[PDB]
């Protein structure tokens, strides 16, 4: 009964180029609770990534929020990379300013 | 304005290096107020909401002892469960349980819950009557027989009507500004031409509290249940939540589509169109 | 912060 994580990458506030914001990586619907989560800017790991405490929902699957400070621009790319025991390999989700 | 005190407990039998044997997070409604855990038998506690700075030292010292005792008991129960399900040693298994109580506007107790899961699947549930239990198989039926023979729900009711109510009442008072509120959604429709020549309409809702919300696209003489892309409601990280629902629509037909937003902070649903 | 022995 392993369950695979669902991943969403998004900003706290509607993005505007040049304006400080917060980048979120929200990971849900996984079981068991061990999880590995990184965030990257233009191919470089961001060390200052904060993690909320892990909790769980009505169906017992876990969820957690990773977040870091960021200033979106026209030419920078951001990713969240996630590994869980249900997955043979990590999955990377990129930030899309429209989503 | 009904309110709940909820705790989400997880025990893990062979956790990774540095990971908790036992962790529990406490909430009032959709606001977390603390973290407790036990790693290599060391208990730790952290506050997570501002009103927790009003708690006396005695609150944290009693809590620390509860963490130690709960962590050992949960480990012992994981050991028994491995035996009753004839599972192998060396594998890691998970015991989860949710504890809650609920009050109404007058602070009247409305209900309470105790339910447990083993390895991500329902194991035993306390019924609405707060006196009987529901099992799912022959191992949990043993549990039910024990709890009913012992009258163990009596001690759970004493917890509900004692400390659960005490803390729910104190936190709703000390955290009134944060907790006794509904922030309505701020909503808008974004418009995204696609390469093929059609259009994405994305209905957004930001800044709302609590998290429960519904977003729905409707055409007019057409139901769009199976056409919608809906993301799971998600934290903005500042205490509010956000969500969107999108549909792909023909270029030039945008005004046939309407997004409806239902949230407890609204007096009537918002109805929104792509304004242009 | 409550726990019931299931077995
Ligand atoms: C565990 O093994 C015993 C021994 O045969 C068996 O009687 C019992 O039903 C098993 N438990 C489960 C959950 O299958
Ligand atoms: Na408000």
């Amino acid at each position: 009964i392993q369950k695979t994580p669902q991943i969403q990458v998004y900003s706290r506030h509607p993005p505007e180029n040049g304006k400080p914001n917060i980048l979120n990586c929200y990971v849900t619907q996984f079981h068991p609770p061990h999880i590995e989560i990184q965030m990257l800017k233009n191919g470089k790991k961001i060390p200052k990534v904060e993690m909320s405490d892990m909790s769980f929902s009505k169906d017992w699957s876990f969820y957690i929020l990773a977040h870091t400070e960021f200033t979106p621009t026209e030419t920078d790319t951001y990713a969240c990379r996630v590994k869980h025991d249900s997955m043979a390999e990590p999955k990377t989700v990129y930030w899309d300013r429209d989503m | 304005g009904s309110h709940s005190l909820r705790y989400f407990h997880t025990a893990v039998s062979r956790p990774g290096r540095g990971e908790p044997q036992y962790i529990s997070v406490g909430y009032v409604d959709d606001v977390q107020f603390q973290r407790c855990d036990s790693i290599e038998e060391i208990p730790r506690m952290e506050p997570r909401a501002p009103w927790m700075e009003k708690e006396r030292p005695e609150y944290w010292k009693e809590l620390k002892l509860k963490v130690k005792n709960i962590a050992q008991s949960a480990r012992a129960n994981l050991r028994t469960l491995l035996r009753y399900y004839n599972q192998s040693e060396g594998g890691s298994h998970i015991l989860q349980w949710m504890v809650s109580c609920e009050v109404g506007p007058d602070m009247r107790l409305l209900g309470a819950h105790y339910q447990a899961a083993y390895d991500g699947s329902d194991y035993i549930t306390l019924n609405e009557d707060l006196s009987s239990w529901t099992a799912v198989d022959m191992v949990s039926q043993i549990t039910k027989s024990r709890l009913e023979s012992a009258g163990t729900a009596e001690y759970f009711r004493a917890y509900v009507e004692g400390e659960c109510l005490e803390l729910l009442h104190r936190f709703l008072r000390n955290g009134k500004e944060i907790l006794q509120r509904a922030d309505p959604p701020k909503a808008h429709v974004a418009h995204h031409p696609r390469p093929k020549g059609d259009v994405t309409l994305r209905c957004w809702a930001l800044g709302f509290y609590p998290a429960d919300i519904t977003l729905t696209w409707q055409k007019d003489e057409e139901d769009l249940t199976q056409d919608m892309e809906l993301v799971e409601t998600r934290p903005s990280g500042d205490g509010t939540f956000q969500k969107w629902a999108a549909v792909v629509v023909p270029s030039g037909e945008e005004q046939r589509y309407t997004c409806y937003v239902h949230h407890e902070g609204l007096t009537e649903p918002l109805a929104l169109k792509w304004r242009s | 912060m409550f726990f019931i022995n299931v077995l």
